[PDB]
């Protein structure tokens, strides 16, 4: 049921995913910056993530209002594939947020979870 | 800087 | 034909008294203080009367639970709800009901029907034009457009233009009487 | 220095506030709905925050790209303030956020926080 | 008259390999790849080569102190840098530098400036001629327009279009050769 | 719902 909703900003440590998951959050959602990416430089973020996503799914969604995500784009989008994160496509952020919601009272799999988050249900995403 |  | 309006709250039912309070009015008193004339063959069922930044995800349960008592007894359904949550709600329902047999039209209003010059009785006459439509799905007409549920955004906090379409195009714009396709 | 920014979404919990603070973190950012406030009904936000408000600056941005914030507008916005949380104005949600770090990087006393805040240092806020 | 030129990295300098590994170039490369003639008395200086998702605070204390320490010496100065995080980065200076004697320009692209129908041109053009305006403080410059850099937002994540001034005017915009004041 |  509980997702926590986090903005990515200069800086920001893995501490607070991991202790989110300790909490009993079931699902995480990074608000990046642009066509997506998680920070490897100087940060343990990348490290952490790639850590995490195995446990719960960790989503990934743009604080860019329009064109949402994707991280075959760039190189560091397409590190944070490889990390195991569950790309928003063009979703809204509530539309994002809501559907993860929706398909956790359903399972806990995070690879059916995964699937779930990039198939289109009801005009949401374009897949 | 440092990556790792 | 036949349309149910559900009353959830919000700004729209908002009336202030001689001190800091402030009440709901039902969703019925809404659409008569608003002038809505052209509603006969419409009820009425006041489900909640919260504003929205207070809507928790049992409220979801619970609009999803009376939606689906209705969806079969009604042509179209209004909801209306405070802004704030709006675009949560209409995207978590339309994920509940994935495939409702009417329009379902989410509205509201970012100035109460009781005051002076409110965006109301615009929201309304839109909402209602589009539950007539025969045109099934999750929606929310807000500023004269009809955006799909599960795409629409609160983009202003203090306008009357609050919400937009986001990378998906609108589904209806009110022209004159007219709701014109896009 | 560390300044956590968390998006609200219905049912969101304190939980996560409280295990921020015992991280360090030295400053939070809630990004509200609309013209702000913190959700009171079958919720510890509120209560949390309430709590925390006085530890470390805790503030309020809104999720809406336009007109920013004014927590006098509607009643859970006056029930935020009293609860001791500080308005962004009508700041970038960037601008929001560097500007707190920029502070942490000078003071820790929140009440000096919360006066810099909501003073227009370079043009970032109507104050 | 004299402008100094730092450069950060982002898309703007990005050059593609035969395989998966991009590289990239330095800022006095990537102007004259754009193809920018005019802009003789013009000193270059490359402070990072990074994507700007890598950026971090650090990095905001060694662009300031460059940034203080040149100030004085140019009549203006441009920083090219990714988009992902350009608006924190104009942000963070802005306040670390309260009184910049001088106009500081941050700009970048969508497309490098190596590809086929480059922004970069057009924003370095912009950057530039706002760079001689004589108008101090902080700013950035994209798709023609010249935004107060702590009122300047991400906005699009796949358009040349990508950013808006947030509540607050856009300081110029380019049509034709001039630079017209919003 | 319940407030306290
Ligand atoms: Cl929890
Ligand atoms: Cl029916
Ligand atoms: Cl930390
Ligand atoms: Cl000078």
């Amino acid at each position: 049921m509980a997702v926590l909703v986090i903005k990515l900003i200069p800086g920001l440590s893995g501490d607070i995913f991991r202790a989110a998951v300790e909490l009993g959050y079931r699902g995480i959602v990074i608000e990046g910056y642009g066509a997506g990416g998680i920070p490897y430089r100087g940060s343990d973020l990348l490290q952490t993530i790639e850590e995490l996503s195995k446990e719960i799914p960790i989503v990934m969604t743009t604080q860019a209002m329009y064109d949402g995500v994707d991280l075959t784009r760039y190189k560091v989008g397409r590190l944070a594939l490889r990390a195991g994160v569950i790309p928003a496509g063009d979703m809204t952020k509530e539309a994002t947020v809501t559907k993860l919601m929706w398909i956790l009272g359903h399972t806990n799999n995070v690879e059916e979870i995964k699937v779930l988050m990039r198939k289109n249900l009801v005009g949401e995403l374009r897949d | 800087l440092v990556v790792n | 034909m036949k349309i149910l309006l559900i009353g959830m709250g919000g700004t729209i039912a908002s009336v202030k008294g001689e001190n800091g309070y402030e009440a709901s009015l039902s969703v019925k008193e809404v659409l008569d203080i608003a002038g809505i004339k052209d509603c006969e063959d419409c009820d009425f069922l006041d489900l909640k009367n919260v504003d929205s930044t207070l809507i928790q995800p049992e409220d979801w349960v619970d609009l999803a639970e009376t939606l689906y008592k209705n969806v079969k007894k009604y042509d179209g359904i209004i909801v209306t709800h405070g802004t704030d949550t709006l675009a949560y709600t209409s995207s978590m329902i339309s994920f509940m009901l994935r495939n409702p047999p009417i329009p379902i039209v989410f509205t509201g209003s970012m100035i109460p029907a009781t005051e002076e010059n409110s965006d109301a009785p615009l929201n309304l006459q839109t909402a209602i034009k589009f539950a007539t439509s025969g045109i099934r799905g999750v929606y929310v007409a807000f500023n004269g457009k009809v955006m799909l549920g599960v795409r629409t955004s609160k983009v202003r906090t203090m306008s009357r233009d609050a919400f937009e379409s986001i990378n998906y195009p609108i589904i209806a714009e009110l022209r004159g009487e007219d709701l014109v396709v896009n």
